[PDB]
């Protein structure tokens, strides 16, 4: 019931696929949710309606005078089954802050009426590598009620995933956010299974399913389509369904335990990622 | 049909204007076509009349005091000016209310400040402040003022809103100044505007901090029915034989403390888009009440608008809802039986200024007739977007 | 109504009281006050008068009529986009620029921006 | 004190009534009336609610104090010119940029102006 | 004296990439000074030999304000005599991110620590968006060469993509160039032309190319620069090219964005 | 000054608000009302009144504006509101701009 | 379908140039079109051979406003390819006076005077100030292509480098770039090669260099270019060689102002100035 | 005891070379004299000063941020005894181009430059438009007297006919009169006199003729007036004889502009145009 979601990460590790492949898997189920793409490339929802960059809020926006002159169809599109589908957008580089799309997409679908009684979830796609700004708004203003981490074995999305729970206890007291889990997207690199296992338990949440790489994603990404429609018998079919019943019957919305950056360190080397480090 | 012909006609009609007459009209004639979803680019509307052509149009006076203000049955509306728009406008709209005129009710009397020429050059201020004095003595009952300004109140720039002001804070009154001079806006479209504007800024606003009114799920104002020969009263009927409570009209036979019970009611059913979409518009973005167009002009209209309104309740509501078509349908049927077979296939031709073109179609087609033309003296582009799939 | 006018030309914001709706236009009230609006014309089309001006009681945004002349004037001078244009068309909702010398007071709070220049830069 | 409050989020600007020199700040006022300045920290150190302000009775300008801490958060968020921190040091004038958890409501008519966005951009 | 920035995604070798570039620049006796822009304070642990240089929005809060600070602490020289200054961010969800960057460049000038002769600065600064502090030394005119560290993938790609239109927005404004394309080996086949191929997409030429080996691990044990931990090596070497074709590069061209389709058309041409 | 100190003349007397806790507490407002009814009572011939705020009126939450406004236009005469808590400023200067 | 605008201060022949030059290429297969943009409506009366064309501010004045303006009565096709319009401008002292160029370029997209036959458009435009409607192609986008007639005085070098430095301003907003510099004669010394030398210091290429000739004094008279009295004229082969270098024309650079003392001291060397 | 004073003009005729030396004349006579160079070229003062160029009030006001800190003096500088200020201009392209004359009167006013311990105050103002700013000093009565520097140019005399068309239409709300027109020699025989029939269909008077004198490039080198580089020279002579009856000026008409046809037949009448006939249109 209007079980608002988030999906965090480093760019460029596979939120987007990842989101549409388990947003296509939750409306196999007969379950009614929405897809809003909080990313400034705005590419979140090309697979959902199979046609290009979906027109995003901030050029709506634009060419016309304002935005509560923008409809509401306009930018919020039905596909997949009727999974609707919104862009924020951004502004122009190096314009205001990065993140303001987000702010004002949000905003508008409030003001409309967006947010309907028979809405099941809403997943919220948004770049991790800055917390701050309009991509910290969603957890300050209580817009997502949990959040799901993308994450790798490389340094880099380790250190994102850790920031990105340093901004949840920090809003923890004022909101329902909470953390529900992480998933581990793989890379083929050895030992990295147990290594979000392991930095899962550090934070003291759970790991959502860890998701193996393959071929086949770009083959139904070239085509413009989710893996789970291109093929439903392939086994990354079930797997992606398997992630969503897992977010379905999620219940351990955890507050986090950020941990400090030489623990992250010490917890590479025990793992055979990082080489061991000598100062001298 | 003959849409070919429809244009031939429309270019002959238009042969006898100079060229900036004919120019400017040729834009607010139209053939119909059920498909367009935008109007604007087929047909123009709310401009100005062009000089000496003989419009049907009114003026803002008339759709302020003459359309909104003047039902309100509780108010004394005073004629801000001249005697001849307050004496022109008594008692010529059938806006039917229950009361005792000249007591506890004022609707078909004309209360004027009668400007003479001292007046013009002076100014009516003082001459106001005595007219609100005396008013008060003269009716006791009267639960409201309201100033309708005529042209040479804006003409000669005297301040009725201080004076508004002073006299209310005075005498514990509410005291409403409209500003609805006539050669303000092109129509009684913007005297329908500055109306509403008065009424949320000097009347919505009042009932805010209390809470002594005891609410319902099942709350509604009817708004922009104002009781034209007693449609107000049918479909109030209609309404509350469907299980909901009316708490509000506006503005037949409306009440002011009805008009500020208005914010508690859950929804607000809106019978007239022109009039009234400002304070719909305003409540659904203040108080967070929804509100709806619905259509009771002939059964079909009647029970679709019906079965839509009980769609935003519980099953009860729908279930009486089914209960109330069931028992109306018998007598509906009997009068298509009775009616339809002598009216059956006549062409009826339309001119009326909002909605009500649109909005009487269905009825029409409900005896078989059809209707070749539909007209608007003062509607908005809107209103052709709503009336473009009807025709 | 009060008025507060806004200008680089002026060293301090000034607040002024104005009756709504006078014949006398917000050039009248500008004009008794001292604030130095550029009034260019007595026919209503230099377009010299065009100020910005900004509601702050936006609850309280009273419905005008936008005359053909105002508008064509600020097409001419380019201060009308195409939304504001329909929006005082459909809603008789006024545009954020304006002449001076034919703006009618009305019964709210507004801010009043000039720059000294002509409209049309 | 009156205090109108405009943002490209609200949908019209808003106008409220306050009481001048609350220990609760500007802050307090926005929180009361619903808007949505963002607040991201309770040390005042962080530049988020950084707005603009505007004194719209040029004439009744009141003088504060700029402390010290509220400079160098306006300095670190690039918000506040050199000739503005000699006047308030010198004239003790506040700077056309303010935090609002850190401003104190004076007895005058003030604009005040927010993007949603945090100070820095 | 020289100002540059180095741009980049975040995690595709922009730091050290930077501290071996400067390594070989004061091999040839230049006096080069390191800013980190990178809320990530590890843009100077190679040159320093430290755990974590000591940020100076870290030394301000715990020092009380700004006004307080001293040079001395937050200027620390390393090898080859390189001034080396961090900038940390404040924490997740309190404020701009790029505040740091702001207090730093601000409180550097306050100091007058630029005209100390020094012949070469260099920034290294946080590109995965382009706003706020990050985007300062393009915005305020503080960094005239800027060269963009990517490879052959959407993201460095689509990152090169938007610094690039932060470029032209602030062209007309001040003398702001992108100088080139640093391109980094991740080991994938016919990444060299497509790079290049980005590159006169742009106009712009690219600098040099750098290959993936593990002497940069073996030094990042040591928290030596490459350049100083062995200076026979291949990849040693390298830098000393990329070096000198930085150095001496006369060729600035202002940069003209490339669509979506037109960048996805680059990537799928290239059999990827 | 030349004047009958208590009679036309007040530069010499201390008339203070005299706060206790339940002022502190509970408003505080509605002391100073009837402070400045008992003024005009008992010295008819002062041709106006300032109120000098000490810091706990700025510091609980106080609003001597209306109150000068409302007691103002009762009585016709001057009520000036001074908004000079000590904690405001960091001297005796910022008392003489206030 | 290029749209080219020619800047340059008052009385340097910008309006001749542009009429010959547009005459030039009418005659060979390209159907162009004059739009004056300078407040004199003088900068069609070589193509329409009348005494003053009714600008759009005219006529839109008598006619109410510019909604009851048709296209057909401020369009006139003098010779055949040839479309010409007078912008017009308000009396002096009435509010800005750039603001007939708004009303008439506004009118003509609105009209759809731009469709499916056009080769060149080019606007002749006051140059002595860019602000206001003058300043409106650059702004809009309007000219992408802008040519500055120049001559050895001082004030008409000032006036180029004001052109380019509002050029460089909406760079980025907008393809406009500067494509070359256009010198009229007078009969003075060291003129060609002092305006190559601002071309060179200012990244831009000269594109031609017409001298003064008393040809044009005869066709003043006839109300007529010089190609179409003399087709066998020197200065008329001189604008054709004008003429094709325009349309084979490549490069449109970023222009690079050029400051006080750098333009006086290229006014120093050559002996225009003391 | 001031005489506020305005010249007009096409660009680049020698308004502010004319300017300076009738001023640097009138110091001579004891007048105290100020030079506010209202031309966004901003060298009207470059002659006073020997400078390069006097810093304008707009740059100033964007170095130190807005015009309420700026200084007086710093905006004001003396030489030769004669006070000198520039308006300059906003970047080409933005705003106004007559920008920088608006913000320099209002501050010139509010500082106190303005007072009358001054027997004279000059604007050079660009006259080859007239709009806001340019026009600005007609419209709020902050120059009664304007001399329009004209040429035997067509585009002189047209902006000539302009500036007048402008006095006429604020003749009602103002005292700003036509003085008199400036001649400057373009080597032009019948210029002298073709400038006097057009002061006479204007209304007003020749005030003088300036001879075209190779000695004012010798002054403009050293970035100094004629009547100082060279005293005993005749055009310091010229300039002193305009100066004289600038003072001894007290013919101030309201002018009557003339249309585009009166002016083209005044062309042909002296030979600069030739006679245009209607039969000789189609060759
Ligand atoms: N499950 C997967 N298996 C294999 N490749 C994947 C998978 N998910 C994403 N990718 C690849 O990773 C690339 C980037 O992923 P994307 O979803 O764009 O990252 P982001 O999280 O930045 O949106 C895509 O080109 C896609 O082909
Ligand atoms: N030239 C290189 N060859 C091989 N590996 C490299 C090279 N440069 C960087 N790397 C690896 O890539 C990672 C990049 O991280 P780093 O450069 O430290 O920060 P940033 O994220 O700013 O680029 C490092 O962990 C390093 O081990
Ligand atoms: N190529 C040329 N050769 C000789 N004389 C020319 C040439 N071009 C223009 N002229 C003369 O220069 C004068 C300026 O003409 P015009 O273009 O009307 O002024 P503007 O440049 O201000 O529009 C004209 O009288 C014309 O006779
Ligand atoms: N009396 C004069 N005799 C000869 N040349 C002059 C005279 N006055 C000005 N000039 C020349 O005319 C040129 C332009 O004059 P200037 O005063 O700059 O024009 P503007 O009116 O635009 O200021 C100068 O280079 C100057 O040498
Ligand atoms: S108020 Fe209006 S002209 Fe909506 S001014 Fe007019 S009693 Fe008409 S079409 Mo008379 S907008 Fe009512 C009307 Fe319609 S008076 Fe009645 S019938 S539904
Ligand atoms: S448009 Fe409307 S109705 Fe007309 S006057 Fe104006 S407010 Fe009124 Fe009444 S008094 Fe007679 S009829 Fe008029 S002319 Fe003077
Ligand atoms: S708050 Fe974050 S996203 Fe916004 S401008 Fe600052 S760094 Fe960029
Ligand atoms: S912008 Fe230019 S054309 Fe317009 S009024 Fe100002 S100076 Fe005149
Ligand atoms: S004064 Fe000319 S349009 Fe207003
Ligand atoms: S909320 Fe952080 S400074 Fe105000
Ligand atoms: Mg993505
Ligand atoms: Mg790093
Ligand atoms: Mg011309
Ligand atoms: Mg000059």
């Amino acid at each position: 019931a209007m079980r608002q979601c988030a999906i965090y990460g480093k760019g460029g590790i596979g939120k987007s696929t990842t989101t549409q492949n388990l947003v296509a898997a939750l409306a196999e189920m007969g379950k009614k949710v929405m897809i809003v793409g909080c990313d400034p490339k705005a590419d979140s929802t090309r697979l959902i309606l199979h046609s290009k960059a979906q027109n995003t809020i901030m050029e709506m926006a634009a060419e016309a005078g304002t935005v509560e002159d923008l409809e509401l169809e306009d930018v919020l599109k039905a596909g997949y089954g009727g999974v609707k589908c919104v862009e924020s957008g951004g502004p122009e580089p190096g314009v205001g802050c990065a993140g303001r799309g987000v702010i004002t997409a949000i905003n508008f679908l409030e003001e409309e009426g967006a947010y309907e009684d028979d809405l099941d979830f809403v997943f919220y796609d948004v770049l991790g590598d800055v917390v701050c700004g309009g991509f910290a708004m969603p957890i300050r203003e209580n817009k997502a009620q949990e959040i799901y981490i993308v994450c790798s074995g490389e340094m880099m999305a380790m250190y994102a995933a850790n920031n990105i729970s340093k901004g949840i206890v920090k809003y923890a007291n004022s909101g329902s956010v909470r953390l529900g889990g992480l998933i581990c997207n793989s890379r083929n690199t050895d030992r990295e299974d147990e290594l979000i296992i392991a930095l899962a338990n550090k934070l003291g949440t759970q790991m959502i399913h860890f998701v193996p790489r393959d071929n086949v994603v770009q083959r139904a990404e070239i085509r413009r389509m989710t893996v789970i429609e291109y093929d439903p018998k392939a086994k990354q079919a079930d797997e992606y369904r398997a992630l969503a019943r897992k977010v379905v019957d999620n219940k351990l919305l955890v507050i986090p335990n950020p941990i400090t950056m030489d623990e992250l360190e010490e917890l590479l080397m025990e793992f055979g990622i990082m080489e061991v480090e000598d100062e001298s | 049909m003959s849409r070919e012909e429809v244009e031939s006609l429309i270019q002959e009609v238009l042969e006898v204007y100079p060229e900036k007459a004919r120019k400017d009209r040729n834009k607010h004639l139209a053939v119909n076509d059920p498909a367009v979803t935008q109007s604007k680019k087929c047909i123009i509307s709310n401009k100005k009349s062009q000089p000496g052509l003989m419009t049907i149009r009114g003026c803002a006076y008339a759709g302020s005091k003459g359309v909104v203000w003047g039902p309100i049955k509780d108010m004394i509306h005073i004629s801000h000016g001249p005697v001849g728009c307050g004496q022109y406008s008594r008692a010529g709209r059938r806006n039917y209310y229950i009361g005792t005129t000249g007591v506890n009710a004022f609707v078909t009397m004309n209360f004027t400040s009668d400007f003479q020429e001292k007046d013009i050059v002076f100014g009516g201020d003082k001459k106001l402040a005595k007219l609100i004095d005396e008013v008060e003595t003269l009716f006791p009952l009267n639960k409201g003022i309201s100033v309708q300004s005529e042209c040479p109140i804006g003409l000669i720039g005297d301040d009725i809103e201080s004076v508004s002001k002073v006299k209310g804070a005075e005498l514990s009154k509410t005291i409403v100044p409209v500003r609805c001079e006539g050669f303000r806006g092109v129509s009684q479209s913007l005297g329908h505007h500055i109306a509403n504007d008065a009424v949320r800024d000097w009347v919505l606003g009042k009932r805010d901090e209390d809470t002594t009114f005891a609410s319902t799920p099942y709350d509604v104002a009817i708004i922009g029915d104002y009781n034209i020969g007693g449609d107000a009263w049918s479909s109030r009927i209609l309404l509350e034989e469907m299980g909901l409570r009316c708490v509000a009209q506006w503005s037949g036979d409306g009440s002011i403390s009805e008009i500020e019970l208005t914010p508690k009611v859950k929804l607000n059913l809106v019978h007239c888009y022109r009039s009234m979409n400002y304070i719909s518009r305003h409540m659904e973005e203040k108080y967070g009440i929804p509100w709806m167009e619905y259509n009771f002009f002939g059964p079909t209209k009647t029970i679709e608008s019906l079965r839509a309104i009980a769609a935003k309740f519980d099953e009860s509501i729908q279930k009486k809802c089914e209960e109330v078509i069931a028992k109306y349908k018998p007598e509906w049927e009997a009068v298509v039986a009775k009616y339809r077979p002598r009216l059956e296939g006549k062409r009826v031709m339309l001119y009326i200024g909002g909605l009500r073109p649109r909005h009487v179609i269905g009825a029409y087609e409900d005896l078989g007739m059809e209707v070749v033309g539909t007209g608007y003296e003062f509607a908005h582009n809107d209103d052709y977007d709503r009336t473009m799939k009807e025709m | 109504a009060t008025i507060y006018f806004s200008s680089p030309l002026m060293p301090h914001n000034k607040k002024v009281q104005a009756v709504a709706g006078k014949r006398s236009t917000l050039l009248g009230v500008a004009q008794e006050n001292g604030v130095k609006i550029p009034f260019e014309c007595q026919d209503g089309n230099c377009g010299s008068c065009l100020v910005k001006i900004t509601h702050l009681d936006g609850e309280r945004i009273k419905g005008m009529l936008l005359t053909d002349k105002e508008r064509n004037v600020l097409k001419s001078v380019g201060k009308l986009p195409k939304s504001e244009e329909e929006r005082a068309a459909v809603r008789d909702l006024p545009p954020t620029y304006r002449l001076a010398c034919q703006t009618i007071v009305t019964d709210e709070d507004l801010l009043v921006e000039f720059t000294g220049e002509p409209g049309g830069a």
